[PDB]
């Protein structure tokens, strides 16, 4: 209950982060898929692209 | 293109012969069916086996197809004589927008052991030296199978130019005979010393020799 003059150290100081970052790449790859809408011409109803 | 075939295989006249297709992801393993056609070297193709469920009226119940997911197979059992066709893979392609054909299979071993040649060498006649031209034939007959390799020479130097090889054809005897020409002009012809053909069969070589003076 009493305390002299001096120096003393009584617990830790911790910055505690808030936000969190976890991207990998900047943009990942592609395949080719838009020369289903991009085409010249497109298929009927009884026979469609799969 | 899209299909990819393998260009020959090789079976035993009993044994099970299996053959295999692939494609891509967009005509056959998109789930559309495949069918199967066979293409004798001289009749127009028929219909073996369509969406490899249902057998068509006249065909053997021999031939087996599955579809292993994208790939497609065909299994037989037993070669009898009318399997010297190719076999070919159709499925329609979305990419294509219509239908595309595979590569084409060849199903033959061997059926061709040897025999002795023998060749004749006929110089032009005197009509055909006014024509501004000199055909060289020496024809080759009575042999067996019909793979002979043909080489002029004039006897200093080889002649590469104007060489020709006919395919060879069954004669009624089940043999094979085949003609060979050669382009030249009668102005250097006379020059020439002599002409002749050369051509081996299973390392034996035999030669004639004609002489125009
Ligand atoms: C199709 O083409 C247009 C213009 O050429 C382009 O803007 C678009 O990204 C392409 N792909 C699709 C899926 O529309």
């Amino acid at each position: 209950f009493t305390v002299e003059k001096g120096i003393y150290q009584t617990s830790n100081f911790r910055v505690q982060p808030t936000e969190s970052i976890v991207r990998f790449p900047n943009i990942t790859n592609l395949c080719p898929f838009g020369e289903v809408f991009n085409a010249t011409r497109f298929a009927s109803v009884y026979a469609w692209n799969r | 293109s899209v299909l990819t075939q393998p260009p020959s295989v090789s079976g035993a006249p009993g044994q099970r012969v299996t053959i295999s297709c692939t494609g891509s992801s967009s005509n056959i393993g998109a789930g559309y069916d495949v069918h199967w056609y066979q293409q004798l070297p001289g009749t127009a193709p028929k219909l073996l086996i369509y969406g490899n469920s249902n057998r068509p009226s006249g065909v053997p119940d021999r031939f087996s197809g599955s579809k292993s997911g994208t790939s497609a197979s065909l299994a037989i059992t037993g070669l009898q004589a009318e399997d010297e066709a190719d076999y070919y893979c159709q499925s329609y392609d979305s990419s294509l927008s219509g239908s595309v054909f595979g590569g084409g299979t060849k199903l033959t071993v061997l059926g061709q052991p040897k025999a002795a040649p023998s060749v004749t060498l006929f110089p032009p006649s005197s009509e055909e030296l006014q024509a501004n031209k000199a055909t060289l034939v020496c024809l080759i007959s009575d042999f067996y199978p019909g793979a002979v390799t043909v080489a002029w020479k004039a006897d200093s130097s080889p002649v590469k130019a104007g060489v020709e090889t006919t395919t060879p054809s069954k004669q009624s005897n089940n043999k094979y005979a085949a003609s060979s020409y050669l382009s030249l002009t009668p102005e250097q012809w006379k020059s020439h010393r002599s002409y002749s053909c050369q051509v081996t069969h299973e390392g034996s070589t035999v030669e004639k020799t004609v002489a125009p003076t």
